[PDB]
């Protein structure tokens, strides 16, 4: 709670004058954590997706053909004074995952799986995380809005991010706005005895939301 | 201007018989009557508006349409009609009871010799697998047609439908509607 | 022209016999009686507060106690009311007897009839003696239609007080007024008769039509 | 819209200082209508059970512990000038089926089946209409709540019951506050060539609704 | 009465300051009633044509080399109640029939003849009415100036039209200003027993008219 991160310098709000539901989706949604161990290689969550087949949030999803809406993430990393590292915690609009493993042609290209690309409510993993599975350098990952939770200081971090769009309203299901990243840059060192797994738990409060066309 | 949509353009009746739809004694209640995309840029039932016609000059619309329904039966009959709307992206309805649960209308033509639907919002987008989703608008039986004795027992319903204030075109192109090509001489 | 008689409580008023229990002694087995308190044991008040559908009341229990032959002597009884969801007592001896909780009235059987009243018991704001629906709710899969434990109003056991058993054989008459009573959202009068106690069933067969037949439509008797 | 049925000449309000479901309940739900025929001997629905497994109304009464609301009821016929008949609309609360077909014990006495207590959507159909199948008299039904539908006259019935029971709450699955009783008072006679079934629509409109106790 | 058609929305004027029969030709000209029934396929009246041969109208109009007015039309359907149909009454203006039955040359192309182009005073009938004998789609005639005549509904069509032409005068002969077309898009239905043909009568009403140019 001492640094929120504020995406775009820009809150969210309603429709710039289409239905709201009222306070109705107000409220935390927990992920299953995730367990960070020595060789953890990174996570990511295709957002406008992870709470598609989950909650109250996830019926009014489905069966509303528009969606407009921001969130505040929150990821907690519970861990000892004994362990150390870094994981770096950014939200990268429409990000794209690609075919690796090279071959070059219009018919064989290893484009990815529906699975891998949009993983569901468990997160996928990177394979290769320094190139951010993007074929763009990590290194620059600081540009989009982040923040480094870091067991030597604070453990928690928070970020608040718009809905951003070329368009106002969008499908919940086919069009992904913005992915999660988290990455281990600094691996997780801890001395012998002391547990293994740290747990990573992010916790997600879409604030703001709007629907339209319902299906019956 | 609300112009008359032909809903029934299959193979059977081809004539003028081709802008009117039909319904009958013998049809049990809770059952469909006749169904239609509401799209103007298709083929199709709307391939005979203005509004459809019109569309085919541009390449994008959107806006707001108003479907519009004329009972000619005779003025001792009754009954019910459902006429619903289910908006782009969810299927055929099945069943009655589904198709109540959406944007609908009950109809009695003893009241109203006419009702009026208006479909909130539609238009195209792209960037034939794409085969552009769209709503459709449904009409069933609430009640089977009540006719009184040395009445006819079978009338027609006729459709016709127009845009509405926002609604908007952009892009123009010419039409595909004609192959000619400068018949002159 | 008075109303008063036509008003709801005078209609209720009037105690009458609303049930009859025995009691002998062999002294083990059975040496006491129960009664399970219930309005609808006879046909003359069930059909009257069977054309209400909620009713709000108190009780007032009378006990006239006789001997087989009628003579009287001065024999002391115990009368004992389990309020809804005490146990009742399983022997002359048994323990349920000395519970605190359970008041009694210790009277001689050639003092004048024992009375006592009783509140309005029901965890609901009134009784229903009509109820759509199962008790459960845990969800019952599918005899359990229409009988709702709300309207349990207790029950009364009756001892003879001795350290042997005493010979004598008893019955009790008992009288029951109704007090405060309101009623609500009123019903039709039965015209079948009853079948079972606890509802509604009726004969589908031989069924009574509501008013005797005559002559002719058109001859007025 | 003539005359209305204000039953028990009292509106429905919300718990006397439990949650609202805002408007989100407010609409009309039309059930299937009924075929009425010469020979047709009456039907009922068990109130609070019609709409328990149909529409919004319905998720919320079977995922909620405890439940409160009134009605609206619509009930029209419609027919020509050359049909004839009435029929008795009547509200009538805590219906409660019986068994019929007597044989008198603590063991067999037939008890009605649950498809015969709570009928669904579809409603029921009495066996024997001249005791309401309550063993009671139904020339003294007009007690209740009523109108009647007589096709000489006006067509349509509507009647409005307030929420009536001893308690303020009370579970939507398990019990049915009232019943809505429909009978062929006077048969239904028609000239030969005429529409030989006369269809009833009912239509129920849940104003003022509550629920509570959500089950995840 | 309930509803007059004002086509286009702009009342008869006279000449925008040549000569005008003061009142004189100010009366209800009633045509020869049509007879509708079952197969029947419509008509057309091509207006300043119908009024050429009968009337005090009539004899100004051959005697006059220019001519300007405006009218007012009445379509009246008598029929029963258990009589049903619609028809389409419709003013359109340079009504143009064409020549069917496809020979295309120069030559031999088939031309209508002139008791085919101009009727009379009895009108004509639609060969095909589908495209309203112009080649033109008649679901779009609701363009024009229309009235629908529907004997569930009213039986009574009625439209004001004003004088309409690229120049102010022009000759009553020759040039016929606009046709009145009468189409019956829904087929007349009856019981057997009931009168087998429906009348259709256009009563026409020549207001505000002028004529210049005489001849002895």
């Amino acid at each position: 709670a001492a640094n929120i991160v504020l995406a775009y310098g820009e809150w969210p709000e309603y429709c710039p004058d289409p239905t709201r539901p009222d306070v109705s989706v107000n409220r935390f949604y927990t992920l299953d954590s995730k367990m960070w161990q020595e060789n953890s290689t990174g996570w990511y969550w295709k957002f406008p997706d992870v709470l598609n087949k989950t909650g109250v949030f996830g019926q009014n999803a489905q069966f509303h053909y528009l969606y407009r809406s921001g969130f505040c993430l929150h990821v907690q990393c519970n861990a000892s004074k004994f362990h150390q590292g870094a994981l770096l915690v950014a939200v990268i609009p429409e990000f794209v995952i690609a075919g690796r493993g090279s071959n070059t042609k219009p018919n064989e290209a290893p484009h990815p799986g529906f699975t891998t690309t949009f993983p569901g409510t468990t997160g996928a993993t990177f394979h290769d995380p320094y190139v951010l599975d993007s074929g763009v350098p990590l290194s620059q990952a600081l540009i989009y809005p982040h923040q480094w939770v870091n067991l030597r200081t604070n453990n928690c971090a928070t970020v608040i991010v718009p809905y951003i769009n070329a368009v106002p309203f969008d499908s919940a299901i086919n069009h992904s706005n913005f992915g999660l990243v988290v990455v281990p840059v600094s691996p997780l060192k801890y001395s012998s005895g002391a547990t293994t797994a740290i747990p990573i738990t992010i916790t997600i409060a879409p604030l703001n939301s709007e629907f339209g066309g319902l299906r019956q | 201007v609300e112009t008359i949509l032909e809903v029934n353009n299959t193979t059977e009746a081809t004539g003028l018989t081709r802008l009117l739809i039909p319904v009958s004694s013998q049809n049990k209640a809770d059952e469909l009557c006749a169904a239609f995309m509401v799209d103007p840029g298709r083929i199709g039932p709307w391939q005979s508006t203005l509004v459809g016609q019109i569309c085919r000059y541009y390449t994008q619309w959107s806006g707001s349409l108003k479907v519009t329904f004329m009972f000619t039966g005779s003025f001792m009959a009754t009954g019910k009609m459902l006429v619903a709307y289910s908006p782009p992206g969810s299927a055929q309805p099945a069943n009655r009871e589904t198709a109540m649960l959406g944007t609908h209308v009950i109809w009695d033509f003893g009241l109203q010799s006419s009702v009026s639907l208006v479909i909130p919002w539609i238009s195209n987008t792209h960037f034939n697998y794409d085969y552009y989703t769209a709503g459709v608008v449904t009409l069933w039986y609430q009640t089977n047609y009540v006719v009184p004795p040395e009445t006819p027992g079978e009338a027609y319903i006729i459709a016709m439908g127009a845009a509405q204030d926002n609604f908007t075109l952009k892009i123009c192109k010419d039409t595909d509607e004609v192959t000619q090509q400068a018949v002159l001489q | 022209n008075g109303v008063l008689e036509t008003t709801i409580n005078h209609f209720f008023s009037r105690s009458g016999l609303v049930g009859v229990v025995n009691l002998t002694d062999g002294g083990d087995t059975t040496g006491y009686a129960t009664w399970d308190i219930d309005i609808m044991g006879f046909v003359q008040l069930r059909r009257k507060c069977e054309m209400f559908t909620y009713m709000r009341f108190n009780a007032e229990f009378t006990f006239v106690t006789t001997t087989k032959s009628g003579e009287a002597r001065p024999y002391m009884l115990q009368y004992m009311y389990v309020p809804p969801g005490a146990p009742k007592p399983t022997g002359r001896d048994a323990f349920q007897w000395q519970t605190a909780t359970n008041p009694s009235v210790f009277v001689k059987l050639t003092d004048p009839p024992a009375q006592v009243s009783v509140p309005f018991m029901s965890p609901a704001s009134a009784y229903q003696w009509f109820y759509d629906g199962y008790p459960t709710f845990g969800q019952h899969p599918e005899t359990t239609y229409g009988l709702c434990p709300n309207n349990m109003m207790g029950t009364f056991a009756v001892r003879v007080v001795s350290r042997e058993a005493s010979q004598l054989k008893l019955q009790t008459r008992v009288y029951m007024k109704l007090k405060h009573v309101r009623a609500w959202v009123p019903r039709p009068i039965r015209s079948q008769p009853y079948l079972l106690k606890n509802f509604p069933n009726y004969d589908s067969s031989k069924i009574t039509n509501s008013a005797r037949d005559r002559s002719s439509i058109k001859q007025a008797n």
